[PDB]
């Protein structure tokens, strides 16, 4: 219910105390999904290219949980 | 050396070349007077069209060539009769140093080129024989080195390029921290000195750089003492020329809103300086 | 050049007003 | 007042009539990534060198500051803002300062305009 | 002509209904970016407040300060009344470009504030700095 | 390290609203109300070109063989190519528009 269209904002509230998860979507039509669960909103972007969401997910920090597709 | 006397002159002294008797001086005005050893100017440049740049003698009472904003240098032979036009430069020749033993002589320009302009061998109105190329930002000034084959070209590209007239190329392309604005090769010493926008002149080896600092504003032309190879003039931008010396690393040895621009020395004539005051001095 | 680069260094990040109660005293 | 964009197009500056300079980050946030308030009059013109990561803003006070930008394309480095020359001494002409500035398009040279007709060359 | 530099008037609609302004600059015939009937006008925002003989200076002087504000107004929207408020010192100060570049609009404010703030002190056009009940 | 100014352009009798430098570096062109058109040369500080031709901006082209600067006086925008350039710049700045 909150989508991010900034991908330093999206890894800013991924470092944020209140992210518990991170989630990997790949829809069929190849964009990627990155959604990060908060305590109150769960905020999510959309990347068209492979590999900024590549570099995107190992700029995530280590000791947040990511899970891959569910 | 006690200043000696002082020639008016249309507009300010854009290139400066003093030999034994002849001392050529390219204004803004478009004109190069050839004054004499007294002062005495025996012709100045007429339908030039743009403002000088530069002047440089081939040989006194001979061939001269003066650079215009027109990226022309016409070779008057002294009065002096312009006998070809070089042209060809993309942009206007920022200065041009003159080659007695050989034809070409180099002339650096704004189009970050250095073109070697031959009296007669140019392809004639007459493009430079060797247009080298290569440096990054346009190129300040060009002066030969002690090889008549090589000329040092300082640029605001913050590199001094040796380039090779025989080959076209720069042999060595030495990088400082700041934008060179003039260059005179010292061939007694082996070295080129270099006033650069930081207000230093740093003397390169050119087989490594000693910058010496002093001047209040941003070095504009270099001329080594004929009588004490290791005494260099420089004219800054402060309308001081600082004489300094590669012994006397610190600071100018004897310094004698204008803004000096061009600066020679010449053994019978002392060291004459230019610029934005409109009268070419004369210390002997 | 220090002095004065640090003087204008006050881009934030010092908390709410905090830095001229020292300054000042 | 004024914007410039930096040539990576991932980075915009906004000089404003607020006495205030807001970097924009494209890739941050919709909000301004950086205000800062060091001019102590309104804020004409703002200019980011073409080239070298350094810009700097003109005001009506008379004081030109010039501040290091400094991108890198990681995400993991924000851009550093930091400042690094305060030029003073220009004189101000019916509240009027330094109006117009532009940078070199290859070394660290302004181009400021004043109200009296004075154009410096801070090098 | 009864919009004449000096004269005050009421603006009646914007943001500062109600408030009693002066007109300090008529350009009825128009303008390129205002193709009416413009008048520019210096006038009150915050009035001063009221004044007691036994308040201490500290607060007479704090009450007394007072906010202006300068604006271009429409003729239909101003109501021009009978009294007239003499602008010393307020004659040239406001043209199109000090309406462009807001660092002269800023110095026409404070000039206009210093200038409220003498002739309040003065005592003079009580009913001008007298706030308008409606 | 852009530290104290060293060289200063005077000549405009008013306020200088708008000035730009060329790609090539050596061309300073500027304007403001006075409406008199001047183009500077950084190495020397000279005004060569004082055609005069309110001066609200002005912009050089992008392109370095078609030197082309455009100026906004009032209402009216003049896409001016100064002589002071080589011939060859001028035949290829024509035939952008």
């Amino acid at each position: 219910p909150r989508q991010i269209s900034d991908i330093k904002q999206f890894l800013e509230i991924a470092r944020r105390k209140d992210a518990t998860s991170a989630r990997i979507k790949k829809n069929t039509n190849k964009d990627v999904k990155f959604k990060l669960r908060c305590s109150k909103y769960l905020y999510t972007l959309v990347v068209a290219d492979a590999k900024k969401a590549e570099k995107l997910r190992q700029s995530l920090p280590p000791d947040l949980t990511v899970t891959e597709v569910g | 050396p006690a200043y000696l006397a002082s020639f008016s002159h249309d507009d300010w002294i854009s290139g400066i070349q003093l030999t034994s008797d002849t001392i050529l001086t390219s204004s803004y005005d478009g004109i190069a007077r050839v004054w004499d050893k007294s002062g005495e100017i025996k012709f100045q440049s007429t339908g030039c069209g743009s403002s000088l740049k530069s002047a440089s003698w081939h040989i006194p009472n001979q061939s001269f060539l003066t650079a215009s904003l027109d990226q022309k240098i016409f070779h008057w032979v002294i009065s002096g009769i312009l006998q070809t036009l070089f042209v060809g430069h993309k942009d206007i020749v920022e200065r041009v140093r003159s080659l007695e033993s050989s034809s070409v002589f180099i002339s650096a320009s704004a189009d970050n080129t250095v073109g070697i302009w031959d009296f007669e061998r140019s392809p004639e109105a007459r493009s430079p024989l060797i247009l080298c190329e290569g440096h990054t930002g346009p190129v300040m000034d060009i002066v030969f080195s002690d090889d008549p084959s090589v000329a040092y070209s300082v640029g605001q590209d913050h590199t001094i390029k040796t380039w090779d007239l025989i080959t076209g190329q720069n042999v060595d392309s030495k990088i400082t921290k700041a934008p060179l604005l003039c260059v005179e090769k010292l061939t007694d010493l082996h070295l080129v000195i270099c006033g650069s926008s930081a207000r230093h002149i740093v003397v390169h080896d050119p087989r490594v750089s000693h910058t010496l600092s002093g001047h209040k504003n941003l070095v504009s032309g270099l001329s080594a003492s004929p009588e004490n190879p290791y005494m260099f003039a420089s004219v800054s931008h402060d309308n001081t020329c600082r004489v300094w010396d590669v012994r006397a690393t610190s600071g100018s040895i004897y310094t004698i809103w204008d803004k000096l621009f061009a600066v020679d020395w010449n053994k019978s004539i002392g060291i004459v300086t230019g610029g934005t005051d409109k009268q070419l001095q004369i210390n002997q | 050049k220090e002095e004065k680069e640090a003087k204008e260094l006050s881009k934030m990040m010092m908390s709410n007003k905090q830095r001229k109660l020292y300054s000042k005293l | 007042s004024s914007l410039s964009v930096h040539s990576s197009g991932d980075h915009v500056i906004i000089g404003s009539y607020d006495k205030r300079l807001c970097w924009f980050d494209l890739d941050f946030s919709s909000k301004p990534y950086k205000n800062l308030r060091y001019h102590s009059r309104a804020l004409r013109d703002v200019s980011y060198h073409p080239s070298l990561p350094l810009f700097c803003s003109g005001s009506d006070d008379g004081d030109v500051q010039v501040f290091h930008g400094r991108v890198y394309s990681d995400l993991l480095a924000n851009p550093l803002i930091v400042p690094l020359k305060i030029l003073r001494n220009h004189k101000v002409v019916d509240n009027v300062g330094v109006l117009s500035t532009c940078w070199h398009p290859k070394e660290a040279w302004l181009f400021s305009a004043g109200a009296g007709g004075e154009i410096r060359m801070w090098t | 002509k009864i919009l004449k530099p000096g004269k005050v008037a009421l603006i009646t609609r914007g943001r500062f209904a109600g408030k009693k302004v002066v007109i300090l600059q008529a350009i009825d015939q128009g303008s390129k970016s205002h193709p009416f009937g413009h008048a520019v006008v210096a006038g009150v925002e915050r009035y001063p407040l009221k004044v007691t003989k036994s308040m201490g200076a500290k607060r007479i002087a704090r009450r007394s300060r007072v906010k202006p504000f300068i604006k271009v107004v429409n003729y239909n929207h101003l109501m021009p009344t009978r009294y007239a408020l003499e602008l010393d010192n307020l004659k040239g100060l406001i043209t199109a470009d000090t309406f462009k570049e807001p660092t002269q609009r800023s110095a026409a404010r404070k000039t206009v504030k210093k200038t409220f703030e003498e002739k309040y002190q003065s005592g003079k056009s009580a009913w001008f700095f007298t706030p308008l009940r409606f | 390290f852009p530290t104290r100014c060293t060289n200063v352009f005077i000549g405009h009798k008013g306020r200088v609203r708008c000035l730009s430098v060329h790609v090539s570096g050596n061309w300073l062109a500027s304007g403001g109300d006075d409406g008199v058109l001047r183009i500077w040369e950084v190495m020397t500080g000279r005004c060569v070109w004082k055609c005069s031709l309110i001066i609200q901006s002005l912009a050089w082209g992008p392109l370095s063989d078609s030197p082309v600067l455009a100026v906004a006086v009032d209402e009216t925008v003049y896409f001016i190519t100064p002589p002071i350039f080589s011939d060859e710049q001028i035949e290829a700045s024509k035939e952008l528009f």
